[PDB]
């Protein structure tokens, strides 16, 4: 009886954005496309012309602001239960561990020792070896003992049906960690969206090659990537692009050899 | 193939003559058919052929019949579908 | 009888003013598109006294940058019969049946206003070939292209309305969309020959303050293989050579420098000599 | 009674509209038939509050939700994908921050900025600008860091649409996104348009009997037609850059689409030592450290790769816990950067 | 009305303003029934079959004992056979045939061409092939019909 | 209330007007073509009695399926012209709107029409449009499309005999139509549109030509003999070549030097054909 | 549709008709069993969420379920002691008597693969195992794993793996996987590298990051 329910729909443009009184145009998804104007109690400065505007019906203005949308099956990959598999469970890799460690929990845990420096700690892993060695227990290893959001990934879950609907995932997992203040994102079995580019004559591979270059685009691009550490766990790194391959991308390649 | 799939494996090879008799016949049942016409030297006329190429057969001796305005389908229309079937 | 907004400014979108003077080696190609287009709309009686009912569509197909779109611009400035400009990516939309709804709307306005023509840019756009293994998107396209091919060669026949279609991928398109009937004169803007090269680069140059003795002979023996675009860049580059020395002109040295550096930009190109059939 | 007159207009015109389309403007005395967002065509006897000689087909109209009267026009549409992608908080890399790109910086600022600020040189000379400057480049080198400088040291209008970007489903879709991106940087003051990662956009055509990729395709032809196609565009310049132009399509490549085809080279040793003084310099450098030495060192490190010597020693001083490098450190970093798999090849010679 | 008569896949009346089953209206059209519809095997009997006389009374065996005596093969201790496969040119009599001894036998003749204009007769979500078997199932007894 | 059976969006020709222009005399050649389609369409509408009699089942859809060029949708304004049925042209494309529902109700009120004006004609120009065989659910046009074509389906299968409504159909492509459309039964017939013989070619020339004003040099055989395979559509072009040189030089007689450069410029598939291979 | 959960009575419900309506989620729902795509129960009125769906199974559920038990047994199987033995202390032992595991302090293996020339009793074995166990047994082929649209493959691949979680205890049968390799089918859209990513899905739930519940894999 207080509470109403509010329509979601999106802030396109802000007619007169002056202190004068302006006008936002929403959009109702898939319903209609209104100008509107704020509840008095919403300030001004809390709506963006991307937010989700979240109007209320009759008179569309009881408004509240509402984060990006997230497509479920994006959101269903935050590692909420952590695995029971502990750095103490993997032997025979210890260097391995160390680099690994370093970069992915050492900045999360203690950035004051690399702000002292001034330093830039590596942000992107490439954990790769032969069917067997540690990589996903390194992986399951990592996501246990680190405080931060841990979002695994499988490299067949980026293969959509629809063109661009990979890059549109990729884009939004990016944001979410984005969005989220430090996050680790684990893409397993990387092999199977990553893989070098090639011409051929009949297009193939050209939506996983889209894809890839989105999520190569969104780890270094013309923006600043965030806080987010990247793992990439594969057991064919031969046929990763170049361009994922740059350490710019995959700064602390690491090799997880059969054990001595 | 493996032998424990199929329970049973049939063979419908090509009509022999009499087979070939037999279809015309039964898809010629459904047509005025003037007295006295040789299913069986059209059967003959018409060999290596199946049964669908015989109810062509029959339909197309119709068309003729009909080609020819006239209400019976008479052996001169059978020869001329055999012939144009094949 | 509605006008779509889409409609409209397809026949109001402005072609500069571009003449016939700013086309160089298109001579022949030029007078073809003008045999199509102006004479049946002008003198419509000459080819009812021969017996014939003159062609009705163009495809300007050529590798990119020969000519194909400033000669579409120069054709619908310098004509006066209706015309609709559209690019055939600009038709497609996500709902359903609304680009084959557009294609419909742009031939029932081009039969509305009588004379008329309707140009469509990098037709492959809408007229590729049409798959039996395609997507659902790809048969929504293919929905399109076939309502255009009924429009021009369907059961209602087409009077006084004219359709030029220009692409560089002619071997993609549908051989319906290629028939003889729809697509009647399939005219090659090819790269430009010795002569033409010559004309253009003098086109492109004319404005350029030059200074000296200009070789144009020598620039067009070593543009081998250019194109207009490729020209035209080359006049833009011995300008930017002028710039970079700081002089307010060209000469034959920042010339010869611009076209050797067109040739090694031209060494990151693929094959160009695509044909229809 | 221009008080209670105006009174009634505004207890009319009170929010919210319901934003539609003035598709057609007939005459019969001036009516409308717009078309509104909630997909339904209604003919306006009269227009509204708003002048009939302002209203065009097609533009963007508030109308009241009940009479469906016109009471004001509304900027045009730009997809909040086109809107989100313009830069307002403009990246910091002056030129400088640069390494061995000094050729490949002066023919771009050239392409870019000249014709935007000393457009009179080109004018006096009588030239047309050149239009678009691709950036191939190996992975590596400074494409994407020399866009961010120009970003940042241009003080224009910049989109960054990247490639990836524009390739949607929902046919019509994409070419959409790419109108729509053209049109706002042509509305907006002198602007730049960044294609970061063309090839995703630009592969080349081909023929296919099953199956292709036709929306990409037809996504690439409305960028090649806003790039140099029957509407000249000469205000919005275009920067794009890539890493393969061997795969994109050669209409794409064209002169007067993109005309300075720029070529980033792997940084020669000088290059690699300026490299490791760019990203050293906010470091904790020790004042012995031979960069010619390094560079030499480095050979073939393309791009970030140098970066990542220099952060790599960074991490290998703060293991020990120091303030230095001491040319071990980076060392160090440049043995663990060559990626070289672990062998037990110490039986050599 | 009794909810026990509301079994899934029948249509009923719903009251306009707050929704209220109150009528089971006749069943829609049996999804089987719409895919045979469509498929439209024509229909065929023994006597419209000729020349393979042999042969339908190998199909017969195979078909029409083990659904109607399924006691001769429990007796003789070998398992029903469950699978025929009928070589011969285009335009034999296959079909035909097994149209026949489906309809002499009263099995419900399910055609099975992976034609996407049934798959949503066959089930909406159709990632396979097997979800037919449901429909078969509930036709019981079934002749699945696949031709090459 | 229930209204007339007249209430529909594809109306038919208003045949004062809109009726074509063309003739089985303008056609030319392709006899074996015009006759199937006269038994198929033509003869049954007239004749239903005879066939009935002689035991014949009329057929509803013929599908005209062949190459581009070859005749199919002349043809079909050739039967529209000669025809003293009711005539309802369309297109598949037409089918498909935006709003759900809309394409399964216009073609009920296709079939309708032709059934209350029976007797009547239906022709769908591309068909191939609608009843492509790949669907893919989950998409909504291709939903719309699936609706669209199974309620064409029942339509026809919904028509017994003594109705006098004959279903023509039209596609270049008859290798992406779904089998159900063509499925034995009253559903389809099928013609065979093929690329012209060179007596065909002979033929076509010879109506063609007819129409216009050769000079007595030109001898038409010399062009119909020649090894190249080409449609009536290609065998028109020519012609219209020849006579667009002839207006260009300003006569108004064709020539042999006119057909010989309109040849060489229309038939230009000359390519490869490698000769080590033969 | 639930799309999101913004906090506890409050939440992103997305109606049949695509509205995206932001509302209120009452004491009435458990607040649990609410992951985004769930099915939920909407007051007419204010759409407020006052329920939740799903008790229903999917129709890929019921086909790959075996709701029987194989007539053949242990018993009807001839000659194959070895193997018996084997799978037994594979998928049946662990299951009867997990003390011997747990007293030995090992955990039993995960999968089986019954490899052998055409016909050898594989299948047959498998029969025996779903007539014995006590688990849900699930069956699949490599074929009907290869999918048409891309990414159909691996989807399923996840939807067979969580169905047989949300059933565990439970054994998974994949008869014929080398129908995913060997077999090359026009359908396939995306053709020997969808199979690849296919096979790429299977690796993952095989052994992934993911904890695996009681899911034990024979494969034939
Ligand atoms: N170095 C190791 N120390 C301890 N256990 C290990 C080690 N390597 C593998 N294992 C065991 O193997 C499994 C871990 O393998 P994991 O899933 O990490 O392989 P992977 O390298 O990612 O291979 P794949 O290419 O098959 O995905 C666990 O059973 C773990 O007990
Ligand atoms: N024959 C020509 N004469 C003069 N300028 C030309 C010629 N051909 C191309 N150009 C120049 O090319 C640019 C325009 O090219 P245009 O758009 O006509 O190419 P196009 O052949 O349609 O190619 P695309 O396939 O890339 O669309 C202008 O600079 C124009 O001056
Ligand atoms: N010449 C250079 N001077 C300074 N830094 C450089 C140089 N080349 C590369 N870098 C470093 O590379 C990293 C970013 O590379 P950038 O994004 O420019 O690459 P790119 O050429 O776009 O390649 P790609 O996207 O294919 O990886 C930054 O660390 C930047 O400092
Ligand atoms: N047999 C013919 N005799 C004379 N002219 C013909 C013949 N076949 C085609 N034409 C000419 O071709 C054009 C008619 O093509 P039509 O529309 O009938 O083709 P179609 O076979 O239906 O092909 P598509 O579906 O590809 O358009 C007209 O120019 C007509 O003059
Ligand atoms: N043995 C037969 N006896 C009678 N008619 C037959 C026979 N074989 C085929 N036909 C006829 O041929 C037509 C097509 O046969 P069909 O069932 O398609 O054979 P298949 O399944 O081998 O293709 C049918 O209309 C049928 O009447
Ligand atoms: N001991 C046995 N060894 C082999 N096959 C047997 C045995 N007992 C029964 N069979 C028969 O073998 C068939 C199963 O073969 P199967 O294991 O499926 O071979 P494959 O899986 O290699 O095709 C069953 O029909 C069964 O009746
Ligand atoms: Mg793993
Ligand atoms: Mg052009
Ligand atoms: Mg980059
Ligand atoms: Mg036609
Ligand atoms: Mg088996």
């Amino acid at each position: 009886q207080s509470e109403q329910p509010l329509q979601v729909a999106r802030c396109t443009k802000i007619i007169n954005a002056d202190s004068e009184d302006p006008k936002y145009i929403i959009n109702v998804k898939q319903f209609a496309k209104f100008v509107v104007d704020l509840s008095d109690q919403v300030a001004p400065t809390d709506i963006e012309e991307g937010m989700r505007v979240g109007v209320d019906r009759n008179k569309y203005q009881i408004h509240i602001p509402l984060p990006p949308k997230i497509d479920p099956t994006v959101t269903m990959m935050q590692v909420e239960e952590k695995p029971d598999v502990t750095y103490s469970d993997v032997g025979g890799c210890k260097e391995q561990i160390e680099k690994l460690r370093e970069v992915v929990e050492t900045p999360l845990l203690h950035p004051e020792r690399f702000v002292n420096l001034g330093i830039e700690p590596p942000k992107g892993v490439l954990l790769f070896g032969p069917p067997g060695t540690g990589k996903t227990l390194c992986a399951r290893a990592v996501a246990n003992r680190t405080d931060a959001c841990f979002i695994r990934v499988i490299g067949s879950e980026l293969v959509q049906k629809y063109v661009g609907e990979g890059a549109r995932m990729v884009r939004e997992l990016f944001e979410m960690a984005r969005t989220k203040k430090a996050c680790l994102i684990f893409f397993d079995e990387i092999d199977a969206i990553g893989g070098a580019r090639f011409d051929d004559g009949a297009g193939g591979d050209n939506e996983v090659q889209r894809t890839m270059l989105e999520l190569i685009n969104q780890l270094d691009g013309f923006d600043p990537r965030g806080n987010i550490k990247v793992l990439m766990a594969t057991n064919r790194p031969d046929t990763l692009d170049p361009a994922l391959m740059r350490p710019g991308r995959l700064d602390r390649k690491i090799e997880f050899s059969l054990p001595d | 193939l493996r032998p424990g799939r199929i329970d049973r494996k049939i063979e419908f090879p090509p009509p022999n003559e009499e087979a070939r008799l037999d279809i015309l016949k039964i898809h010629s049942r459904k047509m005025n058919l003037t007295r006295g016409i040789n299913l069986r030297k059209i059967a003959e006329l018409m060999p290596g052929a199946s049964g669908a190429e015989v109810k062509g057969v029959c339909t197309e001796a119709g068309m003729y019949a009909l080609r020819e305005r006239r209400v019976h389908v008479t052996q001169e229309d059978f020869e001329m579908a055999v012939a144009k079937v094949m | 009888r509605e006008v779509d907004p889409l409609v409209y400014n397809m026949s109001h979108e402005d072609p500069g003013n571009v003449s016939y003077s700013e086309i160089g080696g298109l001579s022949e190609q030029i007078r073809e598109l003008r045999e199509v287009i102006e004479l049946p709309l002008t003198n419509p009686e000459l080819f009812q006294r021969v017996g014939i009912i003159p062609p009705k569509g163009c495809l300007l197909y050529g590798p990119p940058g020969t000519g194909k779109t400033l000669l579409a611009r120069a054709v619908a400035s310098q004509l006066d019969c209706n015309f609709l400009k559209v690019v055939s990516s600009s038709i497609v939309d996500k709902y359903i049946g609304e680009s084959a709804r557009l294609i419909r709307e742009m031939f029932n306005y081009a039969r509305d206003h009588q004379p008329c023509i309707i140009f469509m840019d990098e037709i492959d756009a809408i007229g590729g070939r049409r798959f039996s293994e395609g997507t659902s998107a790809d048969r929504e396209i293919q929905r399109t292209l076939m309502e255009l091919l009924n429009q021009m060669d369907g059961f209602d026949t087409l009077h006084r309305v004219k359709m030029i279609m220009a692409t560089n991928r002619p071997d993609t398109l549908d051989p319906a969309l290629l028939r003889p009937g729809r697509l009647d004169r399939k005219i090659h803007i090819d790269l430009p020959n010795e002569q033409a090269r010559l004309d253009i680069l003098k086109i492109h140059a004319g404005p350029i303050t030059k200074h000296g003795e200009i070789d144009y002979e020598a620039i067009v023996k070593l543009s081998d293989g250019f194109n207009g675009a490729d020209l035209r860049n080359v006049c833009t580059e011995a300008g930017m050579f002028a710039i970079r020395a700081d002089h307010d002109f060209v000469v034959q040295e920042d010339f010869m420098k611009a076209v050797r550096k067109v040739a090694d930009s031209k060494k990151l190109e693929s094959k160009l000599d695509y044909k229809p059939v | 009674k221009i008080k209670e007159n105006s009174e009634k207009i505004k207890v009319n015109k009170t929010l919210p509209y319901l934003v539609s389309n003035v598709i057609e403007l007939l005459d019969v005395g001036k009516c409308a038939v717009i078309k509104t967002s909630t997909r339904q065509t209604y003919f306006l006897p009269v227009i509204g509050l708003v002048d009939a000689e302002k209203l065009k087909p097609g533009d963007l109209v508030g109308v009241n939700k009940d009479s469906y009267l016109i009471l004001e026009t509304l900027p045009t549409e730009y997809d909040s994908r086109v809107k989100a992608m313009e830069v307002d908080e403009r990246p910091t890399e002056q030129y400088s921050d640069i390494g061995g790109l000094d050729k490949q910086i002066q023919e771009l600022v050239e392409a870019i900025v000249l014709p935007m600020n000393h457009k009179e040189k080109f004018e006096n000379l009588g030239i047309q600008p050149p239009k678009g400057v691709l950036m191939y480049g190996p992975p590596g080198t400074g494409k994407t860091l020399l866009a961010r400088a120009c970003a940042a040291q241009t003080k224009a209008t910049f989109l960054k649409l990247a490639g990836p970007q524009l390739v949607q489903m929902f046919i019509g879709d994409g070419a959409k996104l790419v109108r729509d991106a053209f049109a706002l940087a042509k509305e907006k003051a002198p602007s730049i348009i960044f294609i970061d990662e063309l090839d995703a956009i630009g592969t080349k055509r081909f023929d296919s009997e099953k199956a292709g990729d036709r929306e990409v395709q037809r996504t690439m032809l409305e960028l090649l037609n806003q790039l140099d196609g029957f509407q000249p565009n000469t205000q919005v310049k275009v920067i794009a850059a890539t890493n393969r132009v061997d795969i994109l399509d050669p209409a794409l490549l064209r002169s007067g689409r993109l005309d300075r085809k720029i070529e980033f080279p792997m940084p020669n040793e000088e290059a690699r030592a300026r490299i490791m003084q760019i990203h050293s310099r906010k470091m904790n450098v020790s004042p012995d450290v031979n960069y010619e030495e390094l560079a030499r060192c480095t050979d073939d490190f393309n791009g970030a790769q140098c970066k990542a010597v220099c952060v790599e020693a960074g991490m290998i001083a703060l293991r020990r816990g120091a303030t230095e490098l001491t040319h071990e450190d980076y060392m160090e970093g440049i043995l663990e950067v060559q990626a070289k798999k672990k062998a037990n090849l110490q039986y050599y010679a | 009305i009794d909810i026990n008569d509301v079994t899934p896949n029948c249509r009923v009346a719903l009251r306009n303003d707050s929704y209220t089953l109150h009528k089971i209206l006749p069943n829609k059209v049996d999804p089987l029934v719409s895919l045979m519809m469509v498929e439209k095997v024509p229909d065929s009997t023994y006597e419209m079959i000729g020349g393979l006389d042999k042969q339908i009374k190998e199909i017969k065996e195979v078909i029409e004992l083990p659904v109607k005596h399924p006691e001769l093969f429990e007796a003789l201790g070998i398992a029903q056979p469950k699978g025929v496969l009928l070589y011969g040119p285009p335009g034999t009599g296959k079909t035909l045939l097994a149209r026949a001894v489906a309809h002499h036998t009263d099995c419900t003749f399910i055609r099975v061409s992976g034609s996407e204009l049934v798959q949503k007769f066959i089930g909406e979500g159709a990632r396979m092939v097997r979800e037919l078997f449901v429909m078969a199932r509930e036709h019981a007894p079934s002749i699945i019909f696949m031709d090459e | 209330d229930v209204l007339p059976p007249e209430a529909d969006s594809s109306i038919m020709m208003l045949t004062s007007d809109q009726k074509p222009d063309v003739m089985y005399a303008d056609i030319g050649g392709m006899d074996i073509q015009k006759q199937e389609v006269r038994e198929a369409v033509e003869l049954p509408l007239t004749h239903f009695e005879l066939y009935k009699q002689i035991g014949i089942d009329p057929p509803r859809g013929v599908l005209m399926y062949g190459p581009p060029g070859c005749g199919k949708t002349m043809l079909a304004k050739a039967v529209a012209h000669h025809t003293t049925a009711a005539f309802i042209r369309v297109v598949g494309s037409e089918f498909v709107q935006k709003y759900l529902g809309e394409g399964p109700r216009m073609v009920r009120d296709v079939f309708r029409l032709a059934k209350e004006n029976a007797p009547a004609i239906i022709f769908i120009d591309e068909i191939d449009a609608i009843a492509t065989k790949r669907f893919d659910a989950q998409t909504g046009a291709d939903r719309e499309v699936q609706r669209i074509l199974l309620e064409l389906l029942n339509q026809m299968d919904g028509f017994d005999q003594n109705v006098n409504v004959k279903v023509i159909m039209a596609t270049n492509r008859a290798d992406t139509l779904d089998p159900a459309l063509l499925r034995p039964g009253r559903l389809d017939r099928k013609i065979e549109f093929p690329l012209p013989d060179r007596r065909q070619k002979r033929l076509i020339f010879s109506t063609i030509t007819s129409k216009m004003n050769l000079s007595e040099e030109v001898d038409l055989e010399d062009y119909v003999a020649r090894p190249d395979k080409i449609s009536g559509a290609d065998i028109n072009s020519i012609c219209q070549e020849s006579g667009m040189l002839a207006v260009r030089e300003n006569r108004y007689i064709v020539l042999a030097k006119d057909f010989e450069k309109a040849y060489k410029t229309v038939i230009k598939k000359d390519e490869q054909e490698h000769e080590f291979y033969k | 549709t639930l799309e999101e959960i913004i906090d506890d009575n409050h939440a992103i419900v997305s109606t049949s008709v695509g509205s995206e309506h932001y509302v209120s989620i009452l004491s009435f729902v458990d607040k649990d069993l609410l992951e985004p795509g769930c099915s939920v129960l909407l007051n007419h009125k204010v759409h407020a969420v006052i329920g939740v769906l799903m008790d229903d199974t999917d129709p890929l559920v019921t086909v790959m379920k075996v709701e029987k038990a194989p007539q053949e047994t242990y018993a009807d199987i001839g000659g194959l002691d070895n193997q018996i033995q084997e799978i037994k202390e594979s998928v049946e032992l662990p299951l009867t008597h997990p003390e011997y595991y747990e007293e030995m302090g090992i955990k039993p293996p995960k999968g089986v693969i019954l490899y052998g020339p055409p016909g050898t009793g594989k299948t047959l074995l498998a029969k025996a195992v779903a007539n014995q166990t006590s688990a849900t047994f699930l069956r699949v082929v490599g074929s009907e794993l290869i999918q048409k649209y891309l990414g159909d493959g691996p989807k399923l691949v996840r939807e067979l793996f969580r169905v047989a979680e949300e059933h565990a205890p439970s054994i998974v049968f994949i008869d014929e996987i080398d129908a995913i390799g060997t077999k090359r089918y026009d359908s396939n859209s995306g053709g020997e590298r969808e199979i690849q990513r296919t096979m790429l899905e299977l690796l993952n739930q095989l052994d992934g990051f993911d904890s695996r519940g009681d899911v034990k894999v024979i494969m034939a």
